[PDB]
Protein backbone atom coordinates (compact mmCIF):
# COMPACT_ATOMS: atom_id res chain seq x y z
CA UNK A 1 0.00 0.00 0.00
CA UNK A 2 1.66 3.49 -1.43
CA UNK A 3 5.31 3.73 -1.44
CA UNK A 4 6.95 6.77 -0.07
CA UNK A 5 8.99 6.90 -3.38
CA UNK A 6 5.97 7.26 -5.11
CA UNK A 7 4.14 9.29 -2.58
CA UNK A 8 6.63 12.10 -2.52
CA UNK A 9 6.99 11.86 -6.10
CA UNK A 10 3.52 12.44 -6.48
CA UNK A 11 2.98 15.20 -3.93
CA UNK A 12 6.70 16.74 -5.33
CA UNK A 13 4.86 17.29 -8.33
CA UNK A 14 1.41 18.06 -7.33
CA UNK A 15 3.57 20.75 -5.08
CA UNK A 16 4.98 22.50 -7.87
CA UNK A 17 1.85 22.28 -9.82
CA UNK A 18 -0.25 23.39 -7.26
CA UNK A 19 2.33 26.51 -7.00
CA UNK A 20 2.71 27.33 -10.30
CA UNK A 21 -1.20 27.79 -10.90
CA UNK A 22 -1.07 29.87 -7.56
CA UNK A 23 0.65 32.42 -9.25
CA UNK A 24 -1.61 32.32 -12.22
CA UNK A 25 -4.66 33.67 -10.64
CA UNK A 26 -4.17 34.37 -6.61
CA UNK A 27 -7.62 34.36 -5.38
CA UNK A 28 -7.26 36.87 -2.38
CA UNK A 29 -7.17 39.89 -4.58
CA UNK A 30 -3.58 39.37 -5.31
CA UNK A 31 -3.35 41.19 -2.25
CA UNK B 1 36.81 42.58 3.48
CA UNK B 2 36.43 40.66 0.66
CA UNK B 3 33.53 40.57 -1.42
CA UNK B 4 31.23 36.83 -0.83
CA UNK B 5 28.82 38.49 2.29
CA UNK B 6 25.44 37.95 1.30
CA UNK B 7 22.52 39.65 3.01
CA UNK B 8 19.79 37.59 1.27
CA UNK B 9 20.68 34.05 2.60
CA UNK B 10 21.30 35.67 6.64
CA UNK B 11 17.68 37.52 5.51
CA UNK B 12 16.53 34.30 4.45
CA UNK B 13 17.50 32.10 7.27
CA UNK B 14 16.70 34.54 10.00
CA UNK B 15 13.20 35.35 8.39
CA UNK B 16 12.38 31.51 7.78
CA UNK B 17 13.79 30.17 11.24
CA UNK B 18 12.20 32.88 13.32
CA UNK B 19 8.71 32.16 11.10
CA UNK B 20 8.83 28.55 11.72
CA UNK B 21 9.72 29.24 14.91
CA UNK B 22 6.93 31.82 16.02
CA UNK B 23 4.38 30.23 14.24
CA UNK B 24 5.00 26.56 15.09
CA UNK B 25 5.43 27.81 18.54
CA UNK B 26 1.90 30.22 19.24
CA UNK B 27 4.35 32.31 21.49
CA UNK B 28 5.54 36.12 20.71
CA UNK B 29 9.32 36.27 20.68
CA UNK B 30 9.96 40.05 19.73
CA UNK B 31 12.27 41.00 21.49
CA UNK B 32 15.19 42.69 19.49
CA UNK B 33 15.72 45.99 20.80
CA UNK B 34 17.99 47.19 18.02
CA UNK B 35 16.26 45.19 14.88
CA UNK B 36 13.92 45.99 12.47
CA UNK B 37 13.93 44.24 8.73
CA UNK B 38 11.92 46.56 7.55
CA UNK B 39 12.04 44.21 3.69
CA UNK B 40 11.03 41.56 6.80
CA UNK B 41 7.89 43.09 7.72
CA UNK B 42 6.76 43.65 4.39
CA UNK B 43 7.84 40.31 3.21
CA UNK B 44 6.08 38.37 6.11
CA UNK B 45 2.74 40.47 5.32
CA UNK B 46 2.99 39.26 2.66
CA UNK B 47 3.30 35.86 3.81
CA UNK B 48 0.85 36.11 6.13
CA UNK B 49 -2.09 37.12 3.20
CA UNK B 50 -1.11 34.63 0.74
CA UNK B 51 -0.17 32.30 3.00
CA UNK B 52 -3.45 32.41 4.92
CA UNK B 53 -5.04 32.30 1.86
CA UNK B 54 -3.78 29.27 0.25
CA UNK B 55 -4.31 27.38 3.73
CA UNK B 56 -7.65 28.57 3.97
CA UNK B 57 -7.65 28.02 -0.09
CA UNK B 58 -5.87 25.37 -0.73
CA UNK B 59 -6.22 23.71 2.50
CA UNK B 60 -6.82 20.59 0.95
CA UNK B 61 -3.44 20.44 -0.78
CA UNK B 62 -1.95 20.98 2.71
CA UNK B 63 -3.42 17.92 4.41
CA UNK B 64 -3.43 15.84 1.63
CA UNK B 65 0.18 16.28 1.19
CA UNK B 66 0.49 15.76 4.89
CA UNK B 67 -1.42 12.61 5.02
CA UNK B 68 0.41 11.05 2.49
CA UNK B 69 3.92 12.64 3.78
CA UNK B 70 3.33 12.02 7.70
CA UNK B 71 6.68 12.61 9.12
CA UNK B 72 7.75 12.53 12.97
CA UNK B 73 11.31 12.44 12.73
CA UNK B 74 14.44 14.52 10.93
CA UNK B 75 15.18 10.91 8.92
CA UNK B 76 12.49 11.54 6.69
CA UNK B 77 13.90 14.84 6.15
CA UNK B 78 16.46 13.31 3.41
CA UNK B 79 12.87 12.24 2.08
CA UNK B 80 11.46 15.58 2.37
CA UNK B 81 14.52 17.17 0.32
CA UNK B 82 14.13 14.94 -2.75
CA UNK B 83 10.73 16.16 -2.94
CA UNK B 84 11.69 19.73 -3.12
CA UNK B 85 14.64 18.92 -5.67
CA UNK B 86 12.10 16.41 -7.39
CA UNK B 87 9.99 19.39 -7.91
CA UNK B 88 12.39 21.66 -9.05
CA UNK B 89 13.65 19.38 -11.34
CA UNK B 90 11.36 20.76 -13.94
CA UNK B 91 12.85 24.10 -14.09
CA UNK B 92 9.85 26.45 -13.14
CA UNK B 93 10.25 28.79 -10.59
CA UNK B 94 8.05 31.76 -9.70
CA UNK B 95 6.26 33.26 -6.82
CA UNK B 96 3.87 30.68 -6.71
CA UNK B 97 6.29 27.74 -6.22
CA UNK B 98 8.25 29.65 -3.36
CA UNK B 99 5.46 30.78 -1.51
CA UNK B 100 3.38 27.58 -1.79
CA UNK B 101 6.35 25.51 -1.23
CA UNK B 102 7.00 27.71 1.56
CA UNK B 103 3.41 27.35 2.93
CA UNK B 104 3.30 23.59 3.01
CA UNK B 105 6.32 23.54 4.68
CA UNK B 106 5.58 25.72 7.83
CA UNK B 107 2.24 23.54 8.00
CA UNK B 108 4.01 20.67 8.47
CA UNK B 109 6.40 22.69 10.88
CA UNK B 110 3.00 23.06 13.03
CA UNK B 111 2.31 19.87 12.92
CA UNK B 112 5.60 18.65 13.82
CA UNK B 113 5.10 20.81 16.89
CA UNK B 114 1.65 19.82 17.88
CA UNK B 115 2.94 16.34 17.77
CA UNK B 116 6.21 17.75 20.56
CA UNK B 117 8.64 17.04 17.47
CA UNK B 118 10.88 20.95 17.08
CA UNK B 119 13.87 18.86 16.42
CA UNK B 120 12.55 18.15 12.89
CA UNK B 121 11.54 22.21 12.54
CA UNK B 122 15.54 22.54 12.41
CA UNK B 123 15.81 20.58 8.84
CA UNK B 124 12.62 21.93 7.71
CA UNK B 125 13.75 25.47 7.89
CA UNK B 126 17.18 25.30 6.59
CA UNK B 127 15.92 22.56 3.95
CA UNK B 128 13.80 25.34 2.46
CA UNK B 129 15.92 27.70 2.24
CA UNK B 130 18.84 25.64 1.19
CA UNK B 131 17.34 23.99 -1.61
CA UNK B 132 15.56 27.54 -2.83
CA UNK B 133 19.47 29.24 -2.40
CA UNK B 134 21.38 26.81 -3.54
CA UNK B 135 19.76 25.90 -7.10
CA UNK B 136 16.94 28.92 -6.98
CA UNK B 137 19.41 31.77 -6.04
CA UNK B 138 20.08 33.55 -9.65
CA UNK B 139 16.20 33.64 -9.82
CA UNK B 140 15.53 35.16 -6.17
CA UNK B 141 18.74 37.99 -7.07
CA UNK B 142 16.93 38.04 -10.63
CA UNK B 143 13.80 39.17 -9.59
CA UNK B 144 14.94 41.51 -6.68
CA UNK B 145 14.40 38.43 -3.96
CA UNK B 146 12.28 39.70 -1.01
CA UNK B 147 11.69 43.11 -2.35
CA UNK B 148 10.45 42.23 -5.93
CA UNK B 149 7.70 39.87 -4.32
CA UNK B 150 6.53 42.88 -1.99
CA UNK B 151 6.44 45.08 -5.31
CA UNK B 152 4.43 41.73 -7.54
CA UNK B 153 2.00 41.33 -4.81
CA UNK B 154 1.64 45.12 -3.54
CA UNK B 155 0.78 45.37 0.09
CA UNK B 156 0.07 49.23 0.49
CA UNK B 157 -2.19 50.20 2.98
CA UNK B 158 -1.24 53.67 4.41
CA UNK B 159 -3.98 56.58 3.39
CA UNK B 160 -1.72 59.47 3.33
Amino acid sequence: SESQEDIIRNIARHLAQVGDSMDRSIPPGLV
Amino acid sequence: AEEEEDELYRQSLEIISRYLREQATGAKDTKPMGRSGATSRKALETLRRVGDGVQRNHETAFQGMLRKLDIKNEDDVKSLSRVMIHVFSDGVTNWGRIVTLISFGAFVAKHLKTINQESCIEPLAESITDVLVRTKRDWLVKQRGWDGFVEFFHVEDLEG
